């Protein structure tokens, strides 16, 4: 129920953000986003907690931010294992920990 | 080391019920709500539900409010999901998920925040 | 049927037995030394074989390792107020003994639930059963978990690679009362040959003293087992064994 | 006076003596402050 | 502004009465109090309520205090 | 309806043997000459609450009143304590029945026990989860209203029930009035004459006359004035009185 | 109900994006270059 | 009187304050019972 862009391209090394809106009820007043990575034939693994926390092993270069009803996620300094889909989500009121349309990163 | 596996693959025929099992072990099983989380072949991911093999609580997506029965037997840690009354655009591959935290942090959100641990795939092609 | 159970139940929901017109030796309870914790706070456990109570009544349940110590009067912690809350002037004893070997599963018995959220503390001897959804905070709990709220019982996770502070512990408590009402449980006790006019030591159903006993007029009712005088002091007994 | 019975033969037979002791402690000088109050009353009403 | 603190109506109350085979009827005082925060007579000695007030006077059988006494009489 | 209660609500405090003394104790005894209720049964039986114990008094002549049922919500959910005598055996249960609208008799257990005219006093009373029942039965002549009189109640049934109870109800024998108090935590001064037996009782919460008999220890007070600890006026209300600080913070 | 020893007011302005980045281990531009909250932060923060 | 010893000095010398204060507690509280009978037989002496 969240908006992603559906795939974004960058270079190496670049600094890339994928935005992602929920509303005015979800990411407009929770700070309980979700950012995920997925690769193909792969599980999905979590890349940013809480708007802009990082669990741990997760690297820096993933950060986390919201602006009022879209959370952001930048990469900076793109690499090659960089190409993979990100989802993001959103508490949406009920259940639960779900996500936007999925965005697949390609470095040219 | 959580380990989790997911039951073989599945044909099924449309408006029939399918199950799935999740069997869990290497960790504390029964301290997790453990969720569903579907993805149809090259689409986006698709969660259904999560339950609470403690006090069998459990919750489901209004989406799969009615169609889904999730069940687990925590004598052998292990999860289950069922969905009756099959479709087309319920091909897809499923999988359960584990969560980061325990639901001691009494507060600490538990367990709306996300699965550390996922299984490996369940396709269920529900095709005539 | 309490120590040689093949199965217990949970922390709140301890199984309670009431015991009435029995023996018991306790030299099983000394020997025995699979017991890891015997206290006894009320009556110390030596002089146990010589004495008699009314009634008693055995608490039997299965905890932490680390919740051991909470069974104590006076005692503050999570099963000490929200699973079993024990008396200040508590008569009794406790045994507890480690069974790892057999409350635990390979994978992790939860079979165990102990309540861990509730708004109020426990009374002495108290068993609340109360599955209803704890409310964390100011929002209602309308049969709904999530947050702020939460389920009033939580699970053990009993596996044999845990430490010996998370193994399972079998806790027993022996809880005696003494009232008016006539002596039926304790120690055998062999009751010695009866002799009349004689200063001697004589022994009623624990009342110990040395006098001279004589037969008597007085009518007692057939609840009136002793009868006391103005300075509290035994003036008639009736005889436990024949009317 | 803070004993759990009147009665020294109940102490003695059921509680050990680490507190045996001191339950005697207070109920030998709850009896000495009561018999010091009689001897008193009984000293002055000689008296008169 | 200054405030005087004093304790309220306290006072060690007391009842009068004869025998219990010439009568049932009984009095009883509030000493060293008035009782307005409760045929009462009040005196020095506090209030009496239950008896009644007679300008006789008489020979005193029961002492109450402050010189007035009470009896039992027609 | 409402009745009187003169003399009527004692028993035996405890088990101990005594003879010609006046013994004064606290305990859970049904005020002097205070108001309680009336039901009658004729051409009526309602749930009572079951605060501090019940003192009960039936006046009967063919034995109506034969059941009584005591527990929280009557709906076989909890646990309850049922006690029935007919006319030749009695029946004490504690496991959970269905009841229906309205229990009577037609002319989860873990306990079970099988065994106007004629006025029978019972009292019922919670000590510790023990369920203690004593009663008296007596011989009388009267339709009206309940005789005038003193008559103490043995001791008779102390059941470890150990379950909370909060209402209770009666049982009648459909094809016989009686009257139901309430408990207070009063202290009686009895009199135990040569044969032990209750001969009299001063309950000295109802006027100072009694309380001078409780402060001399003797159901007869001489001539004389006396009295106990002196009786205190409470506080209204509480005045909280604080300066009126002018000085604020500069948060503006 | 509870009176404390001394307040300190720290006062600023930020952009629309740092009002998430105010609160103990917090990551970021602000929260790293220019006002860091400590990790046992006792007090409150109020943004308008 | 439920004291180690009669003499004040050994009871300071050899326990610690935790515990030297309840002996001392002891020691004159039966030294002031004695005191109290002492000055009691004294007064009804001197009376007589
Ligand atoms: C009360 O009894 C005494 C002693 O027998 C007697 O002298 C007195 O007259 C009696 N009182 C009345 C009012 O008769
Ligand atoms: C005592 O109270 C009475 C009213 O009951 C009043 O008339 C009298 O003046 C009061 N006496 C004093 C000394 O306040
Ligand atoms: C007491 O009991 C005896 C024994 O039957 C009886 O003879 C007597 O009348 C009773 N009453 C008194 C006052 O002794």
């Amino acid at each position: 129920a969240l908006t992603q862009p559906a795939s974004v391209s960058g270079s190496p090394g670049q600094s890339i953000t994928i935005s992602c809106t929920g509303t005015s009820s979800d990411v407009g007043s929770y700070n309980l986003v979700s950012w995920y990575q997925q690769h193909p034939g792969k599980a999905p693994k979590l890349m940013i907690y809480e708007g802009s926390k990082r669990p741990s092993g997760v690297s820096n270069r993933f950060s986390g931010s919201k602006s009022g009803n879209t959370a952001s996620l930048t990469i900076s300094g793109l690499q090659a294992e960089d190409e993979a889909d990100y989802y993001c989500c959103s508490y949406a009121g009920s259940s639960t920990l779900v996500f936007g349309g999925g965005t697949k990163l390609t470095v040219l | 080391q959580v380990q989790l596996v997911q039951s073989g693959a599945e044909v099924k025929k449309p408006g029939a019920s399918v199950k799935v099992s999740c069997k869990a072990s290497g960790y504390t099983f029964t301290g997790y709500y453990m969720h569903w989380v579907r993805q149809a072949p090259g689409q986006g991911l698709e969660w259904m539900g999560w339950i609470s093999p403690v006090s069998g609580g459990t919750n489901y997506a209004q989406k799969f409010q009615g169609r889904v029965t999730m069940t687990r037997d925590t004598s052998i840690s292990t999860a289950y999901m069922e969905l009756s009354r099959l479709r087309s655009d319920d091909t897809a591959v499923y999988y359960c998920a584990r969560a980061p935290l325990f639901p001691t942090g009494v507060l600490a959100g538990d367990y709306y925040y996300y699965g550390m641990d996922v299984w490996g795939q369940g396709t269920t092609v529900t095709v005539s | 049927e309490v120590f040689n159970a093949t199965r217990f139940a949970s922390v709140y929901a301890w199984n309670r037995k009431r015991i009435s017109n029995c023996v018991a030796d306790y030299s099983v309870l000394y020997n025995s030394a699979s017991f890891s914790t015997f206290k006894c706070y009320g009556v110390s456990p030596t002089k146990l074989n010589d004495l008699c109570f009314t009634n008693v009544y055995a608490d039997s349940f299965v905890i932490r390792g680390d919740e051991v110590r909470q069974i104590a009067p006076g005692q503050t912690g999570k099963i000490a107020d929200y699973n079993y809350k024990l008396p200040d002037d508590f008569t009794g004893c406790v045994i507890a003994w480690n069974s790892n070997n057999l409350d635990s599963k390979v994978g992790g018995n939860y079979n165990y639930l102990y309540r861990l959220f509730r708004k109020s503390n426990l009374k002495p001897f108290e068993r609340d059963i109360s599955t209803e959804i704890y409310q964390a905070g100011s929002t209602p709990c309308n049969g709904v978990e999530g947050f702020n709220c939460y389920f009033p019982l939580q699970s053990y996770g009993f596996q044999p690679t845990n430490g010996v502070g998370y193994q399972p512990y079998r806790v027993v408590v022996l809880s005696f009362e003494l009232l008016h009402a006539p002596a039926t449980v304790c120690g055998p006790k062999k009751s010695t040959n009866l002799v009349k006019n004689k200063c001697v030591n004589f022994n009623f159903n624990g009342l110990t003293g040395t006098g001279v006993l004589t037969e008597s007029n007085k009518k007692f009712l057939p609840f009136q087992q002793f009868g006391r005088d103005i300075a509290d002091t035994t003036d008639a007994v009736r005889d436990p064994q024949t009317l | 006076f803070g004993a759990i019975s009147s009665v020294l033969n109940d102490i003695l037979s059921r509680l050990d003596p680490p507190e045996a002791e001191v339950q005697i402690d207070r109920l030998i000088t709850g009896r000495l402050q009561s018999l010091q109050t009689y001897v008193t009353q009984q000293l002055i009403r000689a008296a008169e | 502004e200054i405030l005087d603190i004093t304790p309220c109506s306290f006072g060690g109350v007391s009842v009068i009465t004869p025998g219990t085979n010439t009568s049932n009827q009984v009095a009883v005082l509030y000493q060293d109090v008035n009782c307005t925060e409760v045929n009462v007579f009040q005196t020095r000695a506090g209030c009496l309520i239950g008896a009644e007030h007679v300008n006789n006077s008489y020979e005193c059988d029961i002492p109450i205090g402050a010189g007035i006494c009470a009896s039992y009489q027609t | 309806a409402y009745t009187n209660s003169f003399t009527r609500g004692v028993y035996y405090p405890d088990k101990v043997f005594r003879s010609s003394v006046l013994h004064s104790t606290q305990d859970l005894f049904l005020p002097f000459f205070s108001n309680v209720t009336w039901f009658h049964a004729i051409h009526d039986n309602p749930v009572l609450p079951f605060n501090d114990g019940v003192y009960f008094a039936s006046t009967e002549k063919s034995n109506i009143i034969r059941g009584w049922i005591f527990g929280t919500t009557l709906d076989s959910k909890t646990q309850s304590l049922l006690i029935v005598n007919n006319a030749t055996n009695v029946v004490i249960k504690v496991c959970e029945f269905q009841f229906c609208n309205d229990p009577f008799l037609g002319v989860n257990c873990t306990f079970e026990y099988v065994s106007f005219k004629n006025l029978r006093e019972f009292v019922f009373k919670n000590i510790d989860g023990y369920f203690k029942i004593y009663s008296k039965h007596t011989p009388i002549n009267l339709v009206r209203d309940l005789p005038q009189g003193f008559s103490a109640l043995e001791p008779l049934v102390d059941l470890p029930i150990g379950i909370n109870i909060t209402r209770f109800q009666t049982l009648l024998a459909l094809h016989a009035a009686y009257y139901v108090g309430y408990l207070q935590p009063r202290t009686f001064l009895l009199k135990y004459n040569e044969n032990g037996t209750i001969t009299d009782a001063v309950d000295c919460a109802l006027d100072p006359l009694s309380e001078t008999k409780c402060t001399l220890k003797s159901f007869t007070v001489e001539k004389g004035i006396y009295q106990t600890s002196n009786f205190r006026v409470q506080p209204t209300e509480s005045i909280v009185r604080f300066p009126n600080i002018t000085n604020l913070c500069p948060f503006g």
